[PDB]
């Protein structure tokens, strides 16, 4: 997965 | 009001060297991976380089057409990303931004550089009036588009003006209107203006993950008529 942090 | 504030573009010859950088404040940098993407004269965005964390040993991640020839790095103390880039090709000419979060949230202005196989496929254009609800599509060569594709919208406005809309399939990026909305509708990603405006008038590119890189599709021409 990519950057997931919100 | 997050800022991003590329520099180092110019005008040179092929064969050459360069190096870009950009300056971030607003957000805490050094909680997000960050990239590059340049805008070429053909209008086409194309994804170019990842930077990860300090926690990942700052892994970095290459599009094909500029593997060996370009390198990111990352300078958390400054809030800083660079873009060194050798062995300068004609085909390398375009804007190159910074962005990142959520996945592509924030953009800078650009900075010029003027040097003399997975299809993502979007609408070519599409044509609404204020108060209707208008759905852009974005399509994967390698089959239906999954939730695992992380599907993101951004939004070109005159000016080369870049600002994303939409990460994670549907997670809404901080500040952006409540008409907008992203979905998987019929093995597609999807984005659904609902009730139009004038404003909207701009063009929009999705932008698809592959395990390990990005592959943003041609752009829809949004046109808000009357
Ligand atoms: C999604 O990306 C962020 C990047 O910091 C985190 O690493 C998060 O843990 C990731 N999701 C999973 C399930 O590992």
């Amino acid at each position: 997965a990519p950057d997931t942090r919100p | 009001q997050v800022q991003l504030q590329e520099s180092g573009g110019g005008l040179v010859q092929p064969g050459g060297s360069m190096k870009l950088s950009c300056v971030a404040s607003g957000f805490t940098f050094s909680n997000y991976w960050m990239n590059w993407v340049r805008q070429s004269p053909e209008k086409g965005l194309e994804w170019v380089a990842e930077i990860r964390l300090k926690s990942n040993n700052y892994a970095t991640h290459y599009a094909e057409s500029v593997k060996g020839r370009f390198t990111i790095s990352r300078d958390d103390s400054k809030s800083s990303v660079y873009l060194q880039m050798n062995n300068l090709r004609a085909e390398d000419t375009g804007i190159y931004y910074c962005t990142g979060v959520g996945q592509f949230a924030y953009w800078g202005q650009g900075t010029t550089v003027t040097v003399s196989d997975i299809v993502v496929t979007q609408e070519s254009a599409l044509t609404t009036s204020p108060g209707e609800t208008v759905t852009l599509t974005c399509r994967s060569s390698t089959g239906a588009v999954t939730t695992s594709n992380y599907a993101n919208w951004v939004q070109e406005k005159p000016d080369h003006l870049f600002t994303g809309l939409i990460g994670g399939t549907n997670n809404r990026a901080p500040g952006v209107p409540a008409r907008f909305s992203g979905s998987l509708i019929g093995d597609k990603a999807a984005l659904t203006i609902t009730g139009a405006q004038t404003e909207d008038e701009a063009i929009y590119f999705c932008a698809l993950w592959y395990s390990n890189h990005w592959v943003f599709g041609g752009g829809t021409k949004l046109t808000v008529l009357g």
